[PDB]
C-alpha cells in the first residue's frame, strides 16, 4: 500500500521519471499527482457546480433512484449533442486538463514502444468531462471507470475493494492527501496494457463533493488486435450505458451476459457448489446437507442472504443438479447427483452445464376421602407386586442370601408396616426359601439362595392364599 | 505419507500462481509485502483455497493438522526464493488461512467436532499471560541418581511417570527446575457470547490457547473470532486456535421486519411500548419510560475527530427498600442483548474491575475484564453502588468518563473499550426519602459521579388510598396467578432499530432548544443548586435522539423533543429540594 | 474355550437386544424396543447408551442376568463388541458406552464386601467433593521412533505407563514411550469422594466415605452434596490394594402422585385417612409442635407451617418462591431458640448450624450452608456470629440460592432452595422493647428486609406464669413422669406432613376479594396514624400470600378460604403490632 509522490515540473523533461510511473502503475496504478497549474482555480470552479438543472443525453446531472447524482458534461464539438448552463470554470479546466492528459499518456503510454500512439487516442478530444455531486455515504455502489483514463481532484472518497492488486489484504483504504490529485486508470486501459492495471471504488465519507475528468479514447479507434471487433467506444460505451440510468436513459432499455438476475444466479451456484461439496464430501463423510445449515455457508460465502427460494430458482435452473428431501421437521435435505466423489472437474462441469441451459433461457427471451379406599384395594394388590419385587429383589441382587432388613428397607424404598407384613406373607407362602429363627441375640433370618425364583414366580402367583385371604 | 510430497507442490504452485481481480497476484503480493514487515504470519482466503483446489481445503477440514505442516514448509521455501536472506529470520512462517463457515457457535460442538479446524467467535474473558513454549518434564529422582531424560507432558497431565532409573522407588522422582521447558503462550478463557445466548442456557467457558504472533493481540472484554482446531488436548477439550479475529438465535427476518415497520408507523406505539416494557410491577409509566429510553439508544456519535461525546444513557434508578427496585433491572436482564447484570459488590460475577491474577492453582494467568467490557457496546446492570467499595467506583469514575478502561497491570498494559450503558439501582440513604433536602443530600453517592449519571429514577411515596388500592389488586392478582407489544416482538425489535436507523437532527429548527436551555438555566439559578449544566443539555439531545430511535425516524421530530423534555425536565425537577416546589410553576411552560 | 464360552454369552446378548426388547401391545410402546433407543441416539448420534436391566433379567429367565452380573466384568469387552457388531450392523469415531439401569436392589456402603468386586453393583450416597473432570487414555498410542510409534492401547490402571511389550522394535525392548498425544482416547475422570448416607449410620460407627471416578457422560451428571444412586461397576485400586467402586449409571435419585404417595404410604393409608377427615387438629397439630414449651404457640405454629408449602413459581419472571424464612428474635436463651431449633433438629433436610460462625464452609466447594438443606430449613444458630462475613452469603440465597462458585476450577453457580430458620440475638440482651426493632435487631443489612415473619420474644413473669413453666419444667426434669404427649402422634405427624406436601392449594375470588381488602386495611390499618415498625410494605402480602398457602395447606384443601386468609393476616397482625415494642 505504497503510496509515492513525485513533482510533475520533475516528470516534466520526461527522460527522469517517465519509467518510475509506470512501475508503480504496474503496482499501485491509481496514483497520486500533485501540483499542476491549476491551483486555487480549482476552489473557485466550485461556484459552477452549484447549477444542477439539466436533463441527460449524456449532459447535465445525473438524477438516479436517489441522493446520488453525476453532473456529466458532454464535449462541445461533437454535433448535435449539447446542453448548455454556465461551469464555464468546467470548461477551463477542460481544457488545462487536456494538457494534463495529453502529458499523463507521455508519462504512461511512451514508456512503451511509442508516444505516436497515443496522440491519436487523445487528438478527438471527444471525451466528456464529470462534475459529480451527492444530495444533502452508502450512496456509493462498487464503481469502475467508464474512459480509458480518469484525472480528478479529490479530498478522500476512496477506499479498496477487496480484491487481488495492489495491497492484497483487500480491506477498505482510504487515503488522504492534501495538495494532491489522484488518477484513476481506466478498465479497457488494462486491456490495453494486457494486464498490467488496477481498478478502485469508493466508499463512506462525510464530503459529498467529488469531481473527476475521465478521458476517453476517440469514437474510431480499435483497441489492439483483440479490439478489432471491439471498438473502445463499443465496450466502454456499455457500462456507461448500465447504470440504470435511470428512467430516460432505459435508450436501448440483450447480451449473452445476464439480464443481471442470470449472472448472480451464476455466482451462487459456484459457490453451492463449493460448500455443498464442502459438507457433503468433507465437513462430515456423512454431513447430510441440511437447508440450514446450507443457509450459513454460503449465506456467508456470498455475505449475501440466500433463500430457499433462490435455490428453487436453481433447481429451476440445473434441475438434474442436486437432490433436496424434505424430511420431518420440514427441513429440506439436499443431495449431490448420485455420484459418490464429486471432483472439481465435477462441478466444473456441471457449473458448465448450468451456464448453457442459462444462456439457452437468454436465447428463449431473445426470441420471445374414599381416595383412602382406593389406596386399601390398590395396596391389597400391590400385594403381588411384592412378591415380584422381592423375588428379584434378590435375584437382580446377585445374592440371593441377605440382611433381611436391608432388602426391605430398599424394596420399601421403592413403592414399614406394609413392608414387614410382606416379610411374614412370603415367609408364609415360602417356608421352604426363607426360615426365620430366634436365637439368643435375635430372631436370624434364613434365606435358601438357591431357591427357584421362576417356580417361586408363578407359586407366588397361584397362593395369594389364591388371594382367597 | 510421502504421498503428501506431490501436493505441497501444487499448493506453492495455487500460491504462485495465484490472482484474482486484475490480477494482482494477492499472494505474491502478500509475500513480497511481509517481506520486510518481516511477519512470519500467512493468511490466506480460503475461499482462494477451496476455489482452487478442493481436496486441499479439503484436507484441512478433516486433519488440518499435519496439512498445515505441510503447507508451512513450502510456504518458507516460497519466501525464501522471494526473499533469499529470509532463510535467517524468523526461519519459518505460519499461515493463519481465512474463512471456514461453520462458526460451529461455542456450546455446540461435540467429539466429531474434535481434532478438525473450527471456526467460532466469542468474548474474551481471562487471558493468560505469555511464557515461552518448548514444553518438556524430567524427573531428577532420589535414590536412582539422575537425570532420567526429559520427558514431554502433557496438556494437561503430567502423568504419571511410572517406572524409571534404578529402581524407579522408593528414591522417588521431583522435577527440577533445572531442564524443565516451559509455554505460556496464549492461554485465554473465552466464553459464549451474551447477546446470543438461548433463555435458561448459561454460556459455556471454553479453554483457548494462544501462541506466537497471536499471543497478547487481543483484549479481554472483546467478541472476536478465531478459526481453532479442537483438540481434546489433553492430560478435557482445548481449542487450539490459529486464528483470531477481532470484532466485527432472534434475528431480524425479512418478512419479519418488512412487517415490522408496518408496525412502526404509529405513533402511539411508544406509550404502547413503555406499557410493553415491565409488565409485571404495574410499575410507574416515568420510570418505565426512563429504562425503555436507554435500553433504546442514542448516537453515538463522533464529532470529527476529537470527541464523540455520548451515545448512551447512565440512568440513575433512585430506589427505595422493598420498591421492586430489586427486580425492575431483571427484566432488563432477561431483555437486553448484551447485558451485565453485576449488582452491589462481593460479589455477583463479574467484578467489574477487570484483572489478571493466577488462575485457579496452576494454568497460564488469564486477563479477565469487570462488566463494563464485557458489557461493551452491551448495557451494564448494577445495584446497591453504596455497597460498593472505593476500590471498584474509582474504576467506574473511569469508564464513565473516558469510557474506556486502561490496564496496566502485570506486565500487560492496555485500554479496553466498554461502550457499556449504566443502569443502577441504589438506595437513598437509610429512609426511603430521606429528606426534602436534594437528593444529593438524600442519598449517599458523591455528585462528581452523580453528575455523570443523566437519568434519575427517584422513588416514592407516602402511603396512599387508592394507591394501595390499585397495587394490592395488582399484586394480589398476580400471586393468584398460579395493549402491550409482544415481549419477543419487541426483543428482536429494538435490537433491529439499534442496528438499522441512525436518527439526524437538522439544525434547521432545533435552535429553539437553545433558548429553552436559556430560559431553564436562568431561572433555575435562582432556586437550587446548580444541578443544570450544558452537560444535561447534551443529555436532552441524545434522549430525543432515542425517541426518534423508537420512532425509527432517521431524522429528528418536534415530538421526541416534547418528549426528551418533558423527560429532562421532569427529572431535574424531580431532585431538587422542596423548593422545588416553587420551581413547579414555571414548568408549565415546560409541560 | 473360555474364549467361546464368554462369546457365546455375547451371541445370546446381541440376540437378546437385538430380540424383541418389547411385549407391551396395542396402544404403546409395541416392541422393539431398543432398537428404537438406537435410532433416536442416531438422532442425536452422541454415542453412549442407557438400558434397563430389568427386561434383561426377565428374558433369559437372568441366567443371562446371572452371568452379567457375575462376570461383568469379564462381560464388558464382548458386550461392547457386539454392540459394535450390531451398529455396523444397522448403522454407519467409535465410542460406546453402555449403561444398564432399573437394578433390583439396592446395596448399603458398609454392605460392600470383597465377593462383589468385579461385579456390577447398586449404591446410592451422598455426594462429597466433586473434582474437575480430566481427559483419559481409554487406549493410547505411545511406543518409540524405533521403530514405530504409538501403539494404542491400556495405560489402564492408574500408572500411567508404559508400553508394554514388543518395544521397539527392531530397538526391541523395554526402550520407553513415546506417546502421541494425537492418538489415544480422552475421557472424563471428573471423580468424587461420596458418603454413606446419614440415616443409615449404624450408631455409632459413624460414617465412611468412598471415592468414585466418573468416567463418560455420566461425568457432571453428578451435584455435591446430594443422595443419588450408581450402578455399581465396583472394583479396584492398588494402594496393596484399595477397592474404589466406579459409576456407569448416575442417579440423583434421593413430586407427587399424592396417590403413589398413598400406595407408597399404603399401610398407614388406611390409618390417618381419619386424619384427613378429622378435623380442629390445626389445633391439635399446633398442639403437637415444641411440647418441650410452655405457651410459645405462635412459635409452634410458626415452626408448623414453615414446614409446609407456598409452592415454587411465576414463568414471568421468578418462578415464585413457595419458601417462608422465620425471623425469631428473643432475649436470650434460657431457651433463645435454645430450644425452639435444636427441638427443630427433628426434620428433615434439617440443616442445625450452630452459631455463625462457621464460616461459609456451608456451600464450600455440598451447601453446607444450604444445599443440604434444599428443601429445608438451614437452623442457623447465632447469625450473629455471621459477623460480616455471611451478609454476602445472604444475596444468593436470599436471591436464587444460586451457589455462584468460582475458585476458577471453575465457575459455578448452584441453585438451591432451603427454608430459613434462623436467629440472633439482640443488641443488648432483651433491647427491644422500647427500642425499635429494626436496629434493635441491627446487623442483617438489606437481608433483613428478606425475612417475612417474626416474633419477638420477651420475658416477664407471671408468677403465675412463671410458676406455670415452673411446673412444666420440673416435671420434665422429673425424669417421669412426663405425660407430654403430642395431641397428634409425631411419627403420625411426620407421615402427615409428607401428606400436605402432596396437596397444592388453589384458591380464587375467594379469597382474592376477601384479602384485598384485608391487605388494604392491612396496610392502612398499619400505616396510620402511629407504627410499630415499619413499614408496611407490600413484600408484606407477599407474604401473606406464602402465609396464607400455608393455611390452606393445613386445610389441604388444597384450595383457598377468606378464613385462611383472615388467619394469615391474624398472626402477621401479630408480628407487627409486636414491632409497636
Amino acid at each position: 500500500l505504497r503510496v509515492p509522490v513525485i513533482d510533475l515540473n520533475r516528470v516534466s523533461d520526461e527522460e527522469q521519471l517517465l519509467p518510475v510511473v509506470r512501475a508503480i502503475l504496474l503496482q499501485h496504478d491509481t496514483f497520486l499527482l500533485k501540483n499542476y497549474a491549476n491551483k486555487a482555480v480549482l476552489d473557485a470552479l466550485l461556484a459552477g457546480l452549484t447549477t444542477k438543472d439539466l436533463p441527460d443525453t449524456s449532459q447535465g446531472f445525473d438524477a438516479n433512484f436517489v441522493w446520488l447524482e453525476q453532473y456529466i458534461f458532454d464535449t462541445d464539438p461533437q454535433l448535435r449533442f449539447d446542453r448548455k448552463c454556465r461551469n464555464e470554470s468546467l470548461c477551463s479546466i477542460y481544457s488545462r486538463l487536456f494538457k494534463l492528459g495529453l502529458f499523463f499518456a507521455q508519462l504512461c503510454v511512451k514508456s512503451v514502444v511509442s508516444s505516436a500512439e497515443l496522440q491519436d487516442c487523445i487528438s478527438t478530444s471527444h471525451y466528456a468531462t464529470k462534475l459529480t455531486r451527492y444530495f444533502n455515504e452508502r450512496d456509493y455502489v462498487t464503481f469502475l471507470p467508464t474512459g480509458v483514463l480518469t484525472i480528478f481532484p479529490c479530498a478522500k472518497a476512496i477506499r479498496y475493494k477487496p480484491s487481488t492488486m495492489a495491497t492484497t489484504d483487500n480491506s477498505w483504504v482510504s487515503i488522504d492527501e492534501p495538495d494532491c490529485l489522484l488518477f484513476h486508470t481506466g478498465t479497457l486501459l488494462a486491456r490495453w496494457s494486457q494486464g498490467m492495471h488496477t481498478t478502485s471504488p469508493l466508499q463512506i465519507d462525510p464530503r459529498a463533493n467529488i469531481v473527476s475528468l475521465t478521458i476517453w479514447p476517440p469514437l474510431t479507434t480499435p483497441i489492439s488486435s483483440k479490439g478489432e471487433g471491439t471498438i473502445a467506444n463499443h465496450l466502454l460505451e456499455q457500462q456507461i450505458k448500465a447504470f440504470p440510468k435511470v428512467a430516460q436513459q432505459y435508450y436501448p432499455r440483450s447480451i449473452l451476459r445476464l439480464q443481471d438476475a442470470m449472472k448472480f444466479v451464476k455466482e451462487l451456484f459456484t459457490v453451492c457448489e463449493t460448500v455443498l461439496s464442502l459438507n457433503a464430501l468433507s465437513r462430515s463423510t456423512g454431513v447430510p446437507p441440511e437447508l440450514h445449515v446450507l443457509l450459513p455457508q454460503i449465506s456467508s460465502m456470498m455475505k449475501r442472504k440466500i433463500v430457499q427460494d433462490d435455490i428453487l430458482k436453481l433447481l429451476t435452473i440445473w434441475s438434474d443438479a442436486y437432490v433436496v428431501e424434505l424430511n420431518s421437521r420440514g427441513e429440506l435435505t439436499m443431495n449431490l447427483p448420485k455420484r459418490d466423489n464429486l471432483t472439481t472437474l465435477t462441478n466444473k462441469s456441471r457449473t458448465l452445464a448450468f451456464v448453457e441451459r442459462a444462456e439457452s433461457w437468454y436465447q428463449q427471451v431473445i426470441a420471445s376421602s374414599q381416595r383412602q379406599k382406593r389406596y386399601q384395594q390398590f395396596l391389597a394388590m400391590k400385594m403381588t407386586q411384592v412378591f415380584d419385587i422381592l423375588f428379584s429383589l434378590t435375584r437382580g441382587q446377585p445374592y440371593t442370601e441377605t440382611y433381611l432388613s436391608s432388602l426391605i428397607v430398599d424394596s420399601l424404598q421403592d413403592s414399614t408396616k406394609e413392608a414387614s407384613e410382606i416379610l411374614a406373607g412370603l415367609q408364609g407362602i415360602l417356608p421352604m426359601d426363607i426360615s426365620v429363627h430366634q436365637v439368643d441375640g435375635g430372631l436370624k433370618v434364613y434365606r435358601w439362595n438357591s431357591l427357584d425364583k421362576n417356580r417361586f414366580s408363578k407359586l407366588l402367583q397361584i397362593h395369594k392364599s389364591k388371594q382367597q385371604d | 505419507p510421502n504421498v503428501s510430497r506431490t501436493i505441497a507442490r501444487e499448493l506453492k504452485s495455487f500460491l504462485l500462481e495465484y490472482t484474482d481481480e486484475t490480477g494482482r497476484s494477492v499472494y505474491g503480493a502478500r509475500i513480497r509485502t511481509l517481506g520486510e514487515m518481516n511477519s512470519e504470519s500467512l493468511e490466506v482466503n480460503y475461499r482462494h483455497l477451496a476455489e482452487s483446489k478442493a481436496i486441499l481445503a479439503l484436507f484441512l477440514a478433516k486433519c488440518p493438522e499435519e496439512m498445515l505442516k505441510i503447507f508451512d514448509l513450502v510456504a518458507m521455501e516460497a519466501t525464501e526464493l522471494h526473499y533469499p536472506d529470509y532463510a535467517r529470520i524468523h526461519s519459518e512462517i505460519h499461515v493463519r488461512i481465512s474463512d471456514f463457515p461453520t462458526i460451529y457457535s461455542l456450546r455446540e460442538l461435540r467429539e466429531s467436532n474434535l481434532s478438525s479446524l473450527v471456526r467460532v467467535t466469542g468474548v474474551v474473558t481471562r487471558r493468560t499471560g505469555v511464557f515461552p513454549q518448548l514444553k518438556y518434564v524430567k524427573f531428577n529422582c532420589l535414590k536412582c541418581g539422575s537425570i532420567l531424560g526429559p520427558f514431554f507432558q502433557d496438556s494437561n497431565e503430567e502423568i504419571r511417570i511410572s517406572f524409571c532409573t534404578n529402581c524407579k522407588s522408593k528414591g522417588p522422582f521431583r522435577v527440577n527446575g533445572e531442564k524443565t521447558v516451559y509455554r505460556n503462550y496464549q492461554r485465554v478463557t473465552l466464553q459464549e457470547a451474551p447477546g446470543t445466548v438461548p433463555p435458561g442456557r448459561l454460556p459455556r467457558h471454553r479453554e483457548v490457547i494462544l501462541l506466537a504472533d497471536l499471543v497478547d493481540v487481543s483484549k479481554p472484554g472483546e467478541e472476536v473470532e478465531v478459526t481453532g482446531i479442537y483438540k481434546n488436548n489433553y492430560d478435557a477439550t482445548i481449542i487450539e486456535a490459529n486464528s483470531i479475529k477481532r470484532r466485527e438465535v432472534f434475528s431480524w427476518t425479512e418478512e419479519e421486519e418488512r412487517e415490522f415497520r408496518k408496525i412502526s408507523r404509529d405513533r402511539g406505539i411508544i406509550d404502547k411500548i413503555i406499557s410493553s416494557m415491565a409488565p409485571s410491577i404495574y410499575g410507574h409509566r416515568d420510570i418505565k419510560t426512563a429504562v425503555a429510553c436507554s435500553l433504546f439508544g442514542g448516537v453515538p456519535k463522533n464529532v470529527n475527530g476529537k470527541h464523540s461525546i455520548r451515545g448512551d444513557i447512565n440512568v440513575l434508578l433512585l430506589g427505595d427498600p422493598g420498591t421492586a427496585k430489586s427486580q425492575i433491572l431483571k427484566y432488563v436482564e432477561k431483555t437486553a442483548h448484551r447485558a451485565v447484570f453485576a449488582t452491589g459488590q462481593g460479589a455477583s460475577a463479574v467484578g467489574l474491575t477487570a484483572s489478571v491474577r493466577k488462575d485457579p492453582i496452576t494454568k497460564e494467568w488469564t486477563l479477565e475484564g469487570g462488566a463494563l467490557v464485557l458489557a461493551d457496546k452491551g448495557v451494564c446492570l448494577i445495584d446497591e453502588f453504596d455497597k460498593m467499595n472505593d476500590q471498584d467506583r474509582t474504576s467506574i469514575h473511569e469508564a464513565m468518563e473516558q469510557q474506556s478502561i486502561s490496564i496496566s497491570k502485570a506486565g500487560i498494559v492496555t485500554t479496553l473499550q466498554a461502550r457499556c450503558s449504566i443502569i443502577a439501582a441504589a438506595n437513598p440513604n437509610g429512609g426511603r426519602y430521606n429528606s426534602t433536602l436534594p437528593l444529593a443530600q438524600n442519598v449517599s453517592l458523591t455528585e462528581p459521579i452523580l453528575s455523570r449519571f443523566d437519568i434519575l429514577c427517584v422513588v416514592r411515596d407516602l402511603v396512599d388510598e387508592e394507591a394501595d388500592e390499585r397495587l394490592a389488586t395488582f399484586v394480589v392478582d398476580s400471586h393468584v396467578r398460579s395493549s402491550p407489544i409482544p415481549q419477543e416482538l419487541l426483543m428482536k425489535y429494538i435490537h433491529y432499530a439499534r442496528t438499522k436507523i441512525y436518527p439526524k437532527l437538522h439544525q434547521m429548527d432545533m435552535d429553539k432548544v437553545s433558548r429553552v436551555y436559556a430560559d431553564l438555566r436562568r431561572e433555575s439559578i435562582s432556586t437550587g443548586s446548580f444541578p443544570i449544566t450544558v452537560r444535561h443539555l447534551e443529555s436532552i439531545l441524545r434522549i430525543a435522539e432515542s425517541f426518534a430511535k423508537m420512532r425509527l425516524s432517521e431524522f429528528v421530530s418536534s415530538y421526541d423533543l416534547d418528549r426528551a423534555i418533558k423527560v429532562v425536565v421532569d427529572s431535574f425537577v424531580d431532585a431538587q429540594k422542596v423548593s422545588v416546589r416553587r420551581q413547579l410553576r414555571r414548568s408549565f411552560a415546560i409541560y | 474355550v473360555d474364549d467361546v464360552t464368554g462369546e457365546k454369552v455375547r451371541e445370546a446378548f446381541e440376540q437378546f437386544l437385538e430380540d424383541f426388547s418389547v411385549q407391551s401391545t396395542d396402544t404403546g410402546e409395541v416392541e422393539k424396543v431398543y432398537r428404537a433407543q438406537i435410532e433416536f441416539m442416531k438422532i442425536y448420534d452422541l454415542n453412549t447408551i442407557y438400558i434397563d436391566y430389568q427386561h434383561l433379567s426377565m428374558r433369559e429367565n437372568g441366567a443371562l442376568a446371572m452371568a452379567i452380573s457375575e462376570q461383568y466384568y469379564r462381560f464388558l469387552p464382548f458386550l461392547q463388541k457386539g454392540l459394535r457388531r450390531v451398529v455396523r450392523k444397522y448403522a454407519p469415531e467409535r465410542v460406546f458406552q453402555i449403561s444398564f439401569f432399573n437394578l433390583p436392589t439396592v446395596h448399603r456402603i458398609r454392605d460392600i464386601r470383597s465377593e462383589k468386586i468385579g461385579s456390577l453393583l447398586s449404591i446410592s450416597g451422598t455426594v462429597t467433593r466433586t473434582s474437575e473432570v480430566r481427559p483419559e487414555l481409554y487406549k493410547a498410542s505411545f511406543t518409540c521412533d524405533m521403530c514405530r510409534a504409538i501403539v494404542d492401547n491400556v495405560e489402564q490402571s492408574f500408572k500411567y505407563t508404559e508400553p508394554t511389550f514388543c518395544p521397539n522394535p527392531s530397538c526391541e525392548n523395554r526402550a520407553f514411550w513415546t506417546l502421541n498425544v494425537t492418538r489415544s482416547r480422552f475421557l472424563d475422570w471428573q471423580k468424587v469422594r461420596i458418603q454413606e448416607n446419614a440415616n443409615e449410620i449404624p450408631t455409632g460407627s459413624m460414617p465412611r466415605t468412598l471415592d468414585v471416578i466418573l468416567r463418560g457422560d455420566s461425568v457432571e451428571r453428578a451435584k455435591p452434596g446430594d443422595r443419588c444412586k450408581f450402578t455399581g461397576v465396583e472394583i479396584v485400586v492398588p494402594d496393596t490394594y484399595k477397592i474404589s467402586f466406579l459409576a456407569c449409571h448416575v442417579i440423583s435419585i434421593g413430586r407427587d402422585q399424592e396417590v403413589f404417595l398413598n400406595s407408597l404410604s399404603s399401610d398407614e393409608i388406611n390409618e390417618l385417612k381419619e386424619m384427613v377427615k378429622d378435623e380442629h387438629i390445626y389445633d391439635k397439630l399446633v398442639r403437637s409442635i415444641a411440647p418441650a414449651v410452655f405457651g410459645h404457640e405462635a412459635v409452634k405454629k410458626g415452626i408448623l407451617l414453615q414446614m409446609l408449602g407456598g409452592v415454587h413459581k411465576t414463568v414471568e419472571g421468578i418462578k415464585l418462591r413457595g419458601d417462608i424464612n422465620i425471623c425469631v428474635v428473643g432475649d436470650p436463651s434460657t431457651s433463645k431458640s435454645q430450644f425452639l431449633k435444636y427441638v427443630v433438629g427433628f426434620a428433615p433436610r434439617s440443616v442445625y448450624t450452630s452459631g455463625k460462625a462457621s464460616s461459609a464452609a456451608g456451600l464450600t466447594a455440598e451447601a453446607g450452608a444450604l444445599m443440604l438443606a434444599d428443601n429445608g430449613i438451614c437452623c442457623i444458630d447465632e447469625f450473629d456470629k455471621m459477623d460480616i462475613s455471611d451478609q454476602v452469603a445472604i444475596h444468593e440465597a436470599m436471591e436464587q440460592q444460586t451457589i455462584s462458585i468460582a475458585k476458577a476450577g471453575i465457575h459455578a453457580t448452584l441453585n438451591a432452595r432451603t427454608s430459613i430458620l434462623a436467629a440472633a440475638n439482640p443488641v443488648g440482651g432483651r433491647y427491644n422493647r422500647k427500642l425499635s426493632l429494626r436496629g434493635n435487631l441491627n446487623m442483617t443489612a438489606p437481608i433483613m428486609s428478606r425475612f417475612d415473619l417474626f416474633f419477638v420474644i420477651l420475658d416477664d413473669c407471671n408468677e403465675k406464669i412463671d410458676t406455670e413453666l415452673a411446673s412444666h419444667i420440673v416435671d420434665l426434669h422429673m425424669k417421669r413422669d412426663e405425660a407430654i404427649e403430642p395431641p397428634f402422634s409425631a411419627e403420625q405427624l411426620r407421615r402427615y406432613i409428607k401428606y400436605a406436601r402432596t396437596f397444592k392449594p388453589i384458591l380464587t375470588k375467594e379469597a382474592r376479594s376477601y384479602l384485598v381488602e384485608k391487605y388494604k386495611e392491612l396496610r392502612k390499618d398499619d400505616a396510620q396514624g402511629s407504627r410499630s415498625s415499619y413499614r408496611i410494605t407490600v413484600r408484606q402480602l407477599e407474604s401473606m400470600i406464602r402465609l396464607s398457602e400455608a393455611i390452606a395447606r393445613a386445610n389441604c384443601v388444597d384450595e383457598i378460604t377468606p378464613s385462611f386468609i383472615a388467619e394469615a393476616y391474624d398472626l402477621l397482625r401479630q408480628s407487627i403490632i409486636r414491632v409497636d415494642v
